[PDB]
């Protein structure tokens, strides 16, 4: 009984899988809402809470479970089919039940990803202006290793006015837009010179609590495709750099149209891990 | 600057984007003439904040929290504003892409506290 | 269904610049409110459109007439009607025209 | 210091009054707000009053000295100049200072208008429906011999739909509609197979109080440039009938377009009254 989101093929992360490459030993942190561990499809091998009365492994709010599952839904005969269903799963929840979280602790969920040893950072979340402490915290996880993934935001476009939130419009992070199963840019994917790649945002259908699944909008249902794309790269070279798996990952992309509007296109993990 | 002249409005919170058949979530009445009136229940502080616009409603959307962030899942909920604005007929609406967006970039603002 | 409703007289044939000559507020809910002169009136007459704000216009005087001046006057209602969104509108020849086709609705007396 | 305003050489008035006929001994009844008698550029010689507290030499309102001074504004060496300047002009006041005006009121001035030798009936008003009382009061008027004059409506027109308001839709009626300083309808005029002919109606400069003058758009200030021209013919040819007179005012006119939207088109007095 296992469905394969149109995402999965769209971005060639089943001929990735197909080579054996699926993300196995990458860590990967998904800072967000937390995640339904007890979910059948998800295996949550670790993480911290920076929310009040919280663990980690619960999410009461369903966001952080459902791009947990488009980055990790288990390769098996239930649910869906996460991009990199291998990896080293790990709930940083930052945001709380209502979906609201704080700089400070997105902050402290960014420092603890880099002490403990991720490779990979998701971060389906955006702020107007940012902050000089969250500024710090994705320039030393980038400077230190670490492939950081943002959403690009969902403001849509208005004439030239440049819409990319932060973290994603900091350097440091892959500013993530969302394309629909047609791989047109969907209305609300956010615009601007930051805007890196593109990838599924559009009727991602992956993981929900409490065990089961839900179909969702959003470049929050995007970024984390493009984290899973790192990952899978990272599983079959291990020893590339970050901002050489990044490379790859917008050097290789399907160009769709004008940066401004798509980046460098559509990501094509089958290119990018070659 | 400021804007002068009597105001008449209605202040509207609906599901979606801003379609006509879009499901109304709040709504509430604005009378700003010698004295603060209506439904609202704050008039002097929303006639106040409608005054200190110049006849610019988007600039009920200039002082977002600068400390919150939102997850960037799209479920729009859009504002609206409808009426006469400061002698000035008006029809203003602003989408934001889901409650918690909305909530942050509005930051307590009174015209919205209803 | 709770109406929030605001209610316009404008110089004109409802173009965005047009003059306002006079606007009230009206809200039905628990009880009748806002600075319309008559709300437990104009809800009445409201709601008994049976949210069709054309029905406000069928009842004219039957025995007035008006001079043939043309001098456009438009009558506006916008926000919630009965729990819907509305933005309706319409323009009479001149304010005799208005006056006489309403024939004293409370919705307009104000 | 006098102004002629577009529309007497428009409908050919000052070629008429150029042969000596101007109007002179004829008698025309203008049923509206009253006549501000006290202008100087108006001779009002009687009428009567239908508005209680009302006087009918009196025009709180101003419509109906405008409408007057179309048919009647005096050839001297101040204001503007009506069509007929020479009538014998009757205040019928029918409206009220506010403009409105009772179905029975209407039916008191035409009745009074009919009894007291009128060649002439302008009626710049309009009803939706009219009444049976008013049918009769306009269909005797007319079997007498006055020549029955009235504003088309300024309803506009919508597809086919008939829009002529009453008096003017009655048989015994000429329904008037309006037509701009280039010949073309202007987009309030009534429409319907009842409109008769045309006649300036937009940016229609005449008397106005106090001692004053202004410019008012509507199928009110076309009506009476039909009164007036009805008086022309008849201070030239005084023996020829009600129909007569109005069969001269339709079979001459310049022919503008479908007869839905101009009747037989625009007045011209002076191939009328030849
Ligand atoms: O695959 C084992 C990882 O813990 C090593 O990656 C370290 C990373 O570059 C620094 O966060
Ligand atoms: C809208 As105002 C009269 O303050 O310019
Ligand atoms: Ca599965
Ligand atoms: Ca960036
Ligand atoms: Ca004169
Ligand atoms: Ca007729
Ligand atoms: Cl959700
Ligand atoms: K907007
Ligand atoms: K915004
Ligand atoms: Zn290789
Ligand atoms: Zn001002």
């Amino acid at each position: 009984a296992q469905t394969v989101p149109y995402g999965i093929p769209l971005i060639k992360a089943d001929k990735v899988q197909a080579q054996g490459f699926k993300g196995a030993n990458v860590k990967v942190a998904v800072l967000d809402t937390g995640i339904q561990a007890s979910h059948p499809d998800l295996n949550v091998v670790g993480g911290a809470s920076f929310v009040a009365g919280e663990a980690y492994n619960t999410d009461g709010n369903g966001h952080g479970t459902h791009v947990a599952g488009t980055v990790a839904a288990l390769d098996n005969t239930t649910g869906v089919l996460g991009v990199a269903p291998s990896v080293s799963l790990y709930a940083v929840k930052v945001l709380n039940s209502s979906g609201s979280g704080s700089y400070s602790g997105i902050v402290s969920g960014i420092e603890w990803a880099t002490t403990n040893g991720m490779d990979v950072i998701n971060m389906s979340l955006g702020g107007a202006s940012g902050s000089t402490a969250m500024k710090q915290a994705v320039d030393n996880a980038y400077a230190r290793g670490v492939v950081v993934v943002a959403a690009a935001g969902n403001s849509g476009s208005s004439g030239n006015t440049n819409t990319i939130g932060y973290p994603a419009k900091y350097d440091s992070v892959i500013a993530v837009g969302a394309v629909d199963s047609n791989s047109n840019r969907a209305s609300f994917s956010s615009v601007g010179a930051e805007l890196e790649v593109m990838a599924p945002g559009a009727g991602v259908y992956s993981t929900y609590p409490t065990n089961t699944y839900a179909t969702l909008n959003g470049t929050s249902m995007a970024s984390p495709h493009v984290a899973g794309a790192a990952a899978l790269i990272l599983s079959k070279h291990p020893n590339l750099s970050a901002s050489q798996v990044r490379n790859r990952l917008s050097s290789t992309a399907t160009y769709l149209g004008s940066s401004f509007y798509y980046g460098k296109g559509l990501i094509n993990v089958e290119a990018a891990a070659q | 600057g400021s804007a002068h002249g009597p105001s008449a409005m209605v202040f509207t919170v609906i599901q979606g984007s801003g379609e006509p058949t879009d499901t109304v979530l709040r709504a509430t009445t604005l009378s700003c003439a010698y004295t603060a009136e209506g439904t609202h229940p704050a008039p002097r502080a929303a006639c106040d904040a409608l005054n200190a616009t110049d006849g610019e409603l988007n600039r009920l959307l200039a002082a977002p929290d600068p400390s919150l962030v939102c997850p960037m899942y799209f479920d729009p909920v859009t504002v609206t504003a409808d009426g006469v604005l400061n002698g000035r007929r008006v029809a203003w609406k602003h989408t934001f892409s889901n409650t918690c967006v909305m909530s942050a970039n509005l930051n307590s603002n009174p015209v919205y506290a209803f």
